[PDB]
RNA sequence: UAAAAAUGUUCUGGAAA
RNA sequence: CCGAGGGUAGGGCCCGUGACUGGGGCGAAGUCGUAACAAGGUAGCUGUACCGGAAGGUGCGGCUGGA
RNA sequence: CCUGGUCCACCCGUGACGCUGAGGCGCGAAAGCGUGGGGAGCAAACCGGAUUAGAUACCCGGGUAGUCCACGCCCUAAACGAUGCGCGCUAGGUCUCUGGGUCUCCUGGGGGCCGAAGCUAACGCGUUAAGCGCGCCGCCUGGGGAGUACGGCCGCAAGGC
RNA sequence: GGAGGAAGAAGCCCUUCGGGGUGUAAACUCCUGAACCCGGGACGAAACCCCCGACGAGGGGACUGACGGUACCGGGGUAAUAGCGCCGGCCAACUCCGUGCCAGCAGCCGCGGUAAUACGGAGGGCGCGAGCGUUACCCGGAUUCACUGGGCGUAAAGGGCGUGUAGGCGGCCUGGGGCGUCCCAUGUGAAAGACCACGGCUCAACCGUGGGGGAGCGUGGGAUACGCUCAGGCUAGACG
RNA sequence: AGCUAGUUGGUGGGGUAAUGGCCCACCAAGGCGACGACGGGUAGCCGGUCUGAGAGGAUGGCCGGCCACAGGGGCACUGA
């Protein structure tokens, strides 16, 4: 466009949209699972992913994913939302953080334990 | 902290013989002299044309591992080595030679590098009068590095100080063998340091 | 130094006051192009002797009233109803940019 | 003889009644790190075959580079296809600031210090060729003058 | 009605140089001659000369090329490789003496219009003046 | 340029290479 | 005299919510057909208008991105 | 009969009076709407016949708006060269409409095709540029949601922006 | 912790059951001495004030340390923590077993349906280390709002077409003005920060001293090519 | 997308350390707006900070300068 047309209209900044409204960007956000079920994934893949539907301190009720194998969440377990989406679950855009509040670490995990609560076993 | 662990395990892997142990690593068994291959379970099979990245990694590790300098310092010192007016190639290599303990090792005193460090961490080493114990201490021109007195009579300092009779020091250092002194006449040169390292790569590895 | 601006006279239905239209040009802060722009000042006319289409200088002055902070320094040219029409015409069009 | 260094090998396919039938592409760059490089793209039914072939043409598509202390006389922005490449001279010590494809060439040409930037389509082949035109078009104060004599 | 005499002139040169024309005609302007004088001194053209086409004042620029070449396409190398108008009416460009551009590491030239005359980058720099940046040629 | 000629449906999800 | 605030009344902007309702996106293996892609079996697309469970059909004009 | 654009020739007059153009205003195929008029042929809708598993279609027989005129609305399109307006510059060959010529052919304006240089992702474009340049305007920033909703303006409505 | 230390213990893992790996790693030998112990122990504090000289200049005198019995120094002195991520490609790093579109992974492309370098464990490896990963947000990469530095026949993109308001832009010659513009001088541009040089804490991080930038805008002076403005002259655009 | 009654200007007053519609009578009808007035949203500004080849982009916590506020709100007294 003509310089004159830039002088008049000028350019336009992009403005990025957040993939995670956990308000204040808040690295995380606390909440309570009001529904803790298992959804069937998107396509290529088949499975029974375990997802909790949690009510938040942001004033939002979102559905999040419970990473790892085997979890201990019930209809009222307080939980810490982390934000990180799941490709197959059309709805889930956040990950429940293992090892915080009612969320138990992953029993017997031995690799990447840091990413799953699961403390550290004593070589005993 | 400064690795500490299987080192003549890197004489291997980098495939470019290393003497981080000194005496032995200098013998007919640098570990290297029996396995010119990397460790692990595989270690002796066809090797994919290492990526343009890999080469640089290996070049860097070659160097950094060759001092014991832990990355943080290594890469840090590298940056200083950048702004400083001049070729990063010389400079850096030079700033790696200015490492107190290093010079210690560079001027007999200690059989090897890892050993020269401890000598520093115990006082045994001394500079232009007052003593020093920071392996990171950076030597400057006209400064001699002297052993302490409490040591001079130590079984180790002996044998190690003996290996000097006959052998000459690097073209930028002197040495009062009987009076354990020797100065640092000037920052070493690319050629003087005959290192199995291709600095120009180690440099490219920090671009990305 | 008191700021001295040169502009044309558009309007003067005020008592002892005359609105002046000062033009200026400058490089665009990002795109270079030199561009005009304008402002109107309410210069004081105690003598009541300057009128429409009068290119006059305007000097900074101790506040004479709200808005009026300039006095007419000196006439620079008379008769320029041409410059005034442009202004006038621009204000006229506005009456079509409504909803 | 020269250095030789491939930039990329690749496998393409054409179809037939019985399904797809393959073929290989070797884009090889060869030089002496002191003024002479050449690029060549070979095609064959076996990788080995293609890379040898790409090496052959390689020496045939040569080009004198006016190296000057390890760098290029001036700066050029050559476009090829929708692939643009920019070469800007550097000071000693800088090194080669380019991508894999252009570096391979510049490095075998003997260039030691150079600022580079790929713009537009970064297609390997196309950038690679856009780099050779670029090097091919450089001049030195010397041949600029033998141009505007009098 | 032609909106940029100079721009046009630069273009007419470009156009014929690229089709190995012996000379090209361009409408006469005192300011334009200046440019041309510089284009001739720094050696880009063989020379210009006020002439008259159909009763009107024109400038005949004489192009200069390189020697014939080998292989396919023997079309000679070009003396005027590049020639781009910098300051145009749609956006003028003025440069301080410190701000003066260096064209092609030195193997090229920019042409400024200063209060001291239409001079080149070197001439402008030496004279410590700056100005409107007419064009650049390499 | 001017431009005739066929009544008749459908094939679960992944993966092929 | 002015005046924080309070009080009656009526406008404006925005947010939440509402029986029921409109269409939308998404969702391994549901139902009906068969509009389009090869004169895709009535060349296709198109603005409009009427019509039809549904794709869509027909009218009028236009396009070739059809012969 | 009234009237618009436009081109050639003579170079006679004016003497930069120019280009472009947000808004505004005007025009704007077909269908569609409001009065009234008109209505042969054609023909959405609609009713038959036939085809078909079905046939709200294709084919056949009928047929009302409409198509036609006037006045006023509507303001959309594959409104297309899917290519904004103007000016300068950059090989030719050929066919063609219209003007002037010292009517071999030249020269001006227009309509085509092939192609220098150059451009393009390619296809292709190429003095009727999609080439090389300057001026001004419009417009584009991944697909769907959607030219949808809310708001506003417009319209009788349909809807348009 | 350092230096020695096996054609190489055991255990664990692979195996074409010869063997290969973890690995000089350990054990083992000497050697240094983080911690801790005893003794000593700061700088930061020199004037207010007092005395001689006038309560001036100058000289001398006395009080005062929260941090601290800390830093630091002397002597003595024990082998004295290691973890986290990752190893399909991008991207450094591969094998065995388990599972069998399950359980699970996943930043993008995608891994799993009975031989999975992709899930989970192990061995092994790579990276970084008192750290190592994860989430959120900013810039980069993104010439992906393109001033530098992009586009619109078919990929998103020419307005249905005119006329025209504001605006933008404007041919050739000359002269006056000197707003744009360019040049010199000068005022301003605090400090810290940043950069460089050199110094002070054993180094560094911190820290001090010095040095150098700076457009912008004010003031005074000057230039006049180009743009602008007034004026005169022209005819190649345009109109008649 | 239009906004404005202390609204825009005047004269004479009150007021103040002082200019001024800051406030007041009286008079005149003005002022402002697509160069975006009025309105809605968000926000303390800067030195700088992060990023960038650069032009830019993002940001304004510590330290330094200016502003503003002191439970929400109005007002004055003392006084340089």
């Amino acid at each position: 466009p003509t310089i004159n047309q830039l002088v008049r209209k000028g350019r336009e900044k992009v403005r990025k949209k957040s993939k995670v409204p956990a308000l204040k960007g808040a690295p995380f956000r606390r909440g309570v699972c009001t529904v803790v079920r298992t959804v069937t994934p998107k396509k290529p893949n088949s499975a029974l992913r375990k997802v909790a539907k949690v009510r938040l301190t942001s004033g939002y009720e979102v559905t999040a994913y419970i990473p790892g194998e085997g979890h201990n969440l019930q209809e009222h377990s307080v939980v810490l939302i982390r934000g990180g989406r799941v490709k197959d679950l059309p709805g889930v855009r956040y990950h429940i953080v293992r090892g915080v509040y009612d969320a138990a670490g992953v029993k017997d995990r031995k690799k990447s334990r840091s990413k799953y609560g699961t403390k550290k076993p004593k070589e005993a | 902290g400064r690795y500490i662990g299987p080192v003549c395990r890197l004489c291997r892997r980098e495939g470019v013989k290393l003497y981080l142990k000194g005496e032995r690593c200098y013998s007919p068994k640098c570990a290297m002299e029996r396995r010119p291959y990397p460790p692990g379970q595989h270690g002796q099979k066809r090797a994919r044309r290492p990526s343009d990245y890999a080469v640089r990694l290996r070049e860097k590790q070659k160097l950094r591992r060759i001092y014991g300098i832990s990355e943080r310092q290594f890469r840090n010192l590298f940056e200083e080595a950048s702004k400083k007016k001049g070729v990063t190639g010389s400079v850096f290599l030079g700033l790696l030679e200015s490492r107190l303990d290093n010079v210690v090792y560079r001027l007999g005193f200690a059989v090897s590098r890892r050993q020269a460090r401890q000598l520093v961490r115990h006082g045994h080493i001394t500079v232009n009068g007052r003593r020093v114990d920071l392996p990171s201490y950076r030597v400057r021109p006209g400064d001699e590095i002297a052993v302490a007195e409490k040591s001079r009579n130590l079984e180790l300092i002996r044998q190690n100080l003996e290996a000097m009779k006959g052998r000459k020091v690097g073209p930028w250092l002197s040495l009062d063998v009987e009076g354990m002194k020797g100065k640092f006449l000037r920052l070493p040169d690319r050629e003087d340091l005959a290192l199995p390292v291709n600095e120009q790569l180690v440099i490219e590895f920090y671009s990305r | 130094p008191k700021k001295v601006l040169t502009g044309v006279v558009v309007s003067d239905k005020m008592q002892k006051t005359v609105t002046v239209l000062v033009e200026r040009q400058f490089p665009h802060p990002l795109y270079g192009k030199v561009i005009k722009r304008s402002k109107k000042y309410l210069a004081h006319d105690p003598e009541e002797k300057y009128k429409l289409g009068d290119v006059v200088e305007i000097i900074e002055s101790r506040p004479i009233s709200k808005r009026k902070r300039f006095r007419v320094l000196r006439l620079v040219e008379s008769g320029r109803m041409d410059l005034v029409e442009k202004y006038l015409i621009r204000r006229q069009n506005y009456e079509s940019l409504s909803k | 003889d020269f250095e030789e260094k491939m930039i990329l090998i690749r496998r393409t396919a054409r179809m037939q009644a019985g399904g797809r039938r393959f073929r290989f592409g070797a884009l090889v760059v060869v030089g002496d790190r002191q003024g002479r490089v050449g690029l060549g793209f070979g095609k064959a039914p076996e990788v080995p075959l293609a890379v040898q072939k790409a090496g052959y043409y390689a020496r045939r598509n040569m080009v004198e580079v006016p190296l000057q202390n390890g760098t290029i006389p001036h700066e050029i922005e050559v476009e090829f296809g929708a692939s643009k490449i920019v070469l800007k001279p550097a000071a000693p010590g800088t090194g080669v600031i380019a991508g894999a494809v252009p570096r391979a060439i510049l490095e075998l040409a003997g260039v030691t210090d150079i600022l580079t930037k790929e713009l537009g389509s970064r297609n390997p082949i196309n950038i690679a060729y856009a780099t050779m035109e670029a090097l091919r078009q450089l001049r030195t104060k010397a041949d600029v003058e033998r141009l505007r004599k009098g | 009605m032609l909106t940029d005499p100079i721009a046009d002139m630069l273009t007419r040169i470009r156009n014929a140089t690229r089709v190995y024309k012996e000379s090209t005609d361009v409408p006469a302007s005192r300011f334009k001659e200046e440019i041309l004088r510089i284009l001739a001194r720094e050696g880009f053209i063989k020379g210009y000369e006020r002439v008259d086409v159909d009763g009107k004042p024109y400038l005949r620029v004489y192009l200069k090329y390189g020697p014939r070449r080998q292989g396919p396409d023997p079309r000679p190398e070009q003396v005027i490789h590049h020639i781009r108008r910098i300051s145009k009416p749609g956006r003028r460009v003025y440069v301080g003496v410190k701000e003066i551009p260096r064209v092609r590491r030195g193997l090229g030239i920019a042409i400024l219009s200063t209060s001291k005359g239409v001079l080149t980058d070197r001439e402008a720099r030496k004279l410590g003046v700056g100005g409107e940046l007419i064009c650049e040629v390499w």
